[PDB]
């Protein structure tokens, strides 16, 4: 368990339940105490939420090319907020909020982290990375951080191996119920979770 | 008595001998208590469907003789008694208007010693502004014998004035066109007794039995058995002077005869004189069986009281001989029950009944079945025969003949007799008797008029109005009774019309009523029957509306996720006039766009262009919302059509100022861009970005709340008329008339009261009234408030304020940028 002292954590639309920021300052301490990093956000729905927390991370078929598969995260949060929520509606048209999580990998596996400069899931960025790896794609117990697009933030890759290695908490960053589609607010990230938010410095050359 | 449905039906053919009636009594006065002695002696049962309890059938009973005092034509012996149920406490005033509206008589009840109660005389005030006519019954006499012990003149005197204060209200309060219809001891129209032990008398039935043992016509005898009439007992002579020759006080013939044969019962059977008892009760006649024999205390007074005078035979007596039949009475309530001409044919056919003239069938109320979630409509025929598959004229309150406003030319399914929990199919049913209708329910609400002629005006209208003014959040304490209580508002909303239970965006169980009281038994309703778990209940809140009373500063935009579609829109507030129209099926969402544009344009001075272009209302599909296509070569925007009018949807049913429904809000779509790859236009991509722009382009119209207003209508004596103005002074009031009943000293008060000032309003009205008010409120029309919803301190931003954080949404109500596209 990495979830720390309290109630049930639950995903709701009203925000997720039992998880205060000293929760997650709690639990993100006892993560590292165990030689666990953080390496960035997850933006998805309620239902996926629940899912990844308590049955963790788990490969499935996605809608891509398969040499770019894995699990898909973002250092900024604000990246990962536009996919936290519904992608569709049920009967009624309704589109619920989602919800924010933090990604956790070994240590251990932080000598597979590469990045670049070029557009991943493109490619002409392809060699680069099967340049990095040491291997052909897709990724396996490594993974990739560059520009999603031409001049856009960052994403990261987790190789599906890694990916699935990894323990994820929910952020104490709410998704905003009353405002579906729109942008992360600033000032709605709790200033003691960015505190505990960096990055770890990934190589820009083959192991 | 059980019957066929043969037998009830030649029984209604007669409808000189029916008895359309009430109880009026408090609660506490045994009210229910002397109906059930009435349903057991002459309950009518009959030789799947069930209903819930509106009216009973009786049947009495009598001798040919019986019959020749009956002041009004008759026919046969057979008496069919309608018993309608009535509310049990006078804060549902508009239901008592309801059962007092559908009967011609009333069985008034009083108690012996605190005689007639407030309550009491208010309603029993009412019924005489409804020209019904009474017979009063003074109910508890046990008491003032077990109790109170007092001698037989006391309790005499006792009644005197009681019937005294009851008179004083009938005359004062009844209407002159019916002549002196004051109760009468010595006439038959008031009884006495013990609802508890089940006995009660009246003169009538004393006089029967001392007219043969005093040689003398029953008339003479009774007239006797009350006020100064004395049988001196050594001379063996009647006289009217209370002193015999030597001055000794003489005692009066209603002590005499009637009460002291009872006060030596009492005395015998709870003194335990077991000597005494057996020559009492042979004397008086009245024997006694097996088990009975050997009872003793209470438990043998009430077994020998209820057998020597049936209470149920006292009261079924003066109902019969007193109470008038729908063709006496609908001879002078015609003209007060037609909203229209009184020459006219249909008030003429119900001044005489007339069972061949055009249908006039009065719809007083909706009755839940267990026929699913259906309806059967309540009422009764005034003139006409309603007939099983008759297709019949449904007109609504706001129905006026000329218009086909609150129209709905349909057919009856099954007309059926209504015996209290159970339901009987019939062919037809004449003027004159009460009925119920199967196949209505989605036409009338709740109160309605059905004819046949294409001239009928309707009958007096009882306002009513379905708008959920007001709401609570119900929760289940312990969590695993939460399917119980989802069944519970499921069935919750099946047993009203006017109940509405639904869920908010963040999942709450909503329960939402018409008012305070009204929502306060639904909970509890909720509470012990529909659910019968512990729930935690939220205060009472009030409903408001959001709106704009101006076009958008500048066009609203907002980008899909996706980032590959825009929407172009702008906010415009709709005229009142369209919003009442759209709420009142004038402009009607299932109507033909063309025609539908016609009207709008016509009426209303709205742009064809744009009335042919409406894609949707909303909430719910019907609301006072719309979405105008105002796009200019779009392509595929009908791929997107259905998610834009999804998002809509939403967006008016929850507002973005405090999560309030929107309303009289006009959506112009002024342009959309789309990605040609309709996997990257979806639901999910469309919805969203529809939905923010909306918002966006609401904040942009200056934003104002609507609050809901009440139309109050209350009655009360001129004397404390002046209360109802103290009250109204502080709480926003806004007086519309004030109106005198001729002749009464009754007065009518008319006034609009805010929704969120009437919480507690009937309790300060009763303190202030000394409860002589009696009140009645409807919701009316919905108020913009002048203040600045996004001002805090303001009296529409304090509102709001209040509502988000109770909502736990940021107290600051979000600026425009948050849902225009972030750039
Ligand atoms: N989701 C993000 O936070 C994020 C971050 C950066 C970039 N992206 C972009 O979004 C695209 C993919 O979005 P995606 O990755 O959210 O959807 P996806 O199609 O890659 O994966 C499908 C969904 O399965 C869900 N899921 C449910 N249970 C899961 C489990 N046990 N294990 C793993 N996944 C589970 C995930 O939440 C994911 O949303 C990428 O191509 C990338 O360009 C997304």
């Amino acid at each position: 368990a990495f979830l720390g002292d309290g109630g049930d954590v639950s995903f709701s639309t009203r925000g997720t339940q039992n998880w205060t920021v000293e929760r997650l300052l709690q639990a993100h301490r006892q993560l590292e105490e165990r030689g666990y990093v953080f390496v960035g956000y997850h933006g998805t729905f309620l239902e996926a939420a629940q899912s990844i927390v308590f049955g963790g991370v788990r490969a499935r078929s996605q809608d891509l090319d398969a040499i770019w598969r894995g699990f898909y995260i973002a250092g900024d949060p604000a990246l990962a907020y536009g996919y936290a929520q519904d992608q569709e509606p049920d009967a009624r048209g309704r589109i619920r909020n989602g919800a924010l999580l933090r990604v956790y990998v070994p240590r251990s596996s932080l000598p597979g982290f590469y990045r670049t400069s070029l557009t991943l899931a493109a490619p002409e960025a392809a060699g680069e990375v099967e340049r990095l790896i040491g291997h052909p794609l897709p990724l396996r117990l490594d993974a990739i951080t560059g520009p999603e697009e031409e001049g856009g933030h960052l994403e990261t890759i987790l190789g599906w191996p890694l990916a699935e290695r990894t323990v994820v908490i929910p952020s104490a960053i709410p998704t905003d119920p009353r405002n579906v589609g729109g942008d992360l607010d600033p000032s709605s990230i709790p200033d003691k979770e960015q505190a505990i938010s960096a990055l770890p410095d990934y190589a820009s050359q083959p192991g | 008595v059980a019957f066929t449905v043969d037998q009830m039906r030649s029984l209604m053919d007669k409808v000189t001998n029916v008895r359309n009636m009430s109880v009026i009594a408090h609660v506490d006065h045994g009210k229910s208590t002397l109906t059930d002695s009435l349903v057991q002696r002459a309950g009518i049962i009959s030789a799947g469907i069930t209903i819930k309890s509106t009216a009973i059938s009786l049947y009495s009973e009598m001798s040919d003789e019986d019959v020749k005092e009956i002041k009004q034509k008759t026919d046969g012996n057979s008496f069919l008694i309608n018993l309608i149920d009535s509310p049990g406490h006078v804060d549902f005033s508009s239901e008592v208007t309801a059962a007092l509206r559908v009967t011609d008589g009333a069985l008034v009840v009083v108690d012996t010693i605190e005689g007639v109660c407030v309550q009491t005389e208010t309603v029993l005030r009412q019924a005489l502004g409804e020209r019904i006519k009474p017979v009063v019954v003074i109910n508890k006499v046990d008491r003032a014998l077990l109790e109170l012990q007092v001698s037989k003149e006391d309790l005499y005197q006792t009644f005197a004035r009681t019937v005294e204060s009851v008179n004083v209200i009938v005359s004062t309060y009844a209407d002159e066109v019916l002549g002196d219809v004051q109760v009468y001891p010595a006439r038959g129209t008031v009884a006495f007794g013990s609802g508890l032990h089940g006995w009660a008398f009246t003169i009538r039935q004393f006089a029967t039995r001392y007219a043969k043992k005093f040689g003398v016509d029953k008339a003479k005898m009774m007239d006797r058995l009350w006020g100064d009439s004395f049988f001196n007992p050594k001379t063996k002579k009647w006289t009217n002077k209370d002193t015999d020759a030597e001055g000794k006080p003489l005692e009066r013939a209603f002590n005499m005869f009637i009460l002291d044969p009872i006060f030596r019962l009492f005395t015998a059977i709870m003194n335990f004189k077991k000597d005494e008892i057996p020559v009492l009760l042979e004397k008086l006649e009245i024997v006694l069986k097996g088990d009975e024999k050997d009872l003793e205390g209470k438990a043998l007074l009430k077994v020998v009281m209820r057998k020597f005078l049936p209470a149920a035979d006292a009261l079924l007596e003066m109902i019969v001989l007193h109470l008038p039949s729908p063709v006496t009475a609908q001879a002078y309530r015609a003209e007060q029950l037609y909203e229209g001409p009184a020459d006219d044919a249909n008030c003429i056919a119900i001044k005489n009944c007339d069972p061949k003239a055009d249908l006039m069938l009065y719809v007083s109320k909706m009755v839940p079945t267990s026929d699913k979630g259906r309806f059967y409509a309540f009422g009764r025929v005034f003139a006409g025969t309603v007939k099983s598959g008759q297709k019949v004229r449904i007109q609504g309150p706001n129905y006026v003949p000329g218009k086909k406003d609150d129209l709905f030319i349909k057919a009856i399914q099954r007309v059926v007799l209504m015996m209290g929990r159970f339901v009987e199919p019939i062919d037809d049913c004449p003027a004159g008797n009460i009925i119920g209708l199967v196949g209505i329910d989605q036409f009338l609400l709740k109160t309605g008029t059905l004819t046949t002629s294409e001239t009928a005006h309707n009958m007096k209208v009882m306002k009513f109005s379905v708008s959920p003014v007001v709401q609570v959040a119900v929760e289940v304490k312990n969590a695993n009774d939460l399917p119980k209580l989802v069944e519970g508002l499921k069935r919750l909303s099946k047993s009203d019309p006017c109940v509405l239970t639904y869920m908010s965006e963040s999942g709450e169980h909503i329960v939402a009523g018409t008012g305070e009281l009204h929502l306060e038994i639904c909970l509890q309703d909720l509470e012990h029957d529909h659910a019968g778990v512990p729930l935690k209940i939220s205060p009472p809140v009030v409903a408001y509306r959001e709106t704009v009373e101006s076009e958008s500063s500048q066009t609203a935009l907002s980008k899909s996720p996706n980032k590959h579609n825009r929407i172009y829109l702008k906010a415009e507030p709709i005229d009142e006039e369209v919003s009442l129209a759209i709420e009142n099926g004038i402009i009607n969402p299932r109507d033909d766009f063309k025609a539908r544009a016609r009207i709008m344009a016509d009426d209303y001075g709205w742009d064809v262009t744009d009335a042919r272009k409406i894609w949707c209302f909303g909430p719910d599909g019907n609301g006072p919302n719309l979405v105008i296509d105002q796009t200019k070569a779009v392509q595929y925007l009908h791929e997107i059509k259905d998610s834009v009018v999804a998002a809509f949807q939403w967006a008016t049913k929850e507002g973005p100022i405090f999560g309030e429904e929107m309303r009289s809000v006009r959506v112009n779509i002024l342009d959309v861009t789309l990605h040609a790859d309709a996997i990257h236009r979806g639901g999910g991509q469309i919805i969203p970005t529809m939905r923010r722009a909306t918002y966006a382009g609401f904040l942009l119209a200056d934003p104002k709340i609507q609050e809901p207003v009440f139309l109050v209508e209350i009655q009360c004596p001129e004397q404390a008329v002046g209360g109802i103005y103290s009250v109204l002074n502080k709480k926003r009031g806004q007086v519309v008339s004030e109106e005198q009943r001729p002749g009464t000293p009754l007065f009518t008060v008319k006034a609009y009261l805010p929704v969120n000032e009437s919480f507690g309003f009937t309790g300060e009205l009763r303190q202030a009234t000394g409860g002589q008010a009696f009140p009645q409120m409807v919701f009316d029309h919905w108020s913009t408030l002048g203040s600045d919803p996004l001002d805090p301190t303001s009296k529409a931003g304090e509102i709001v304020l209040a509502a988000r954080k109770r909502h736990g949404m940021k107290e600051e109500v979000p600026g425009w940028q948050e849902y225009y596209d972030k750039l």
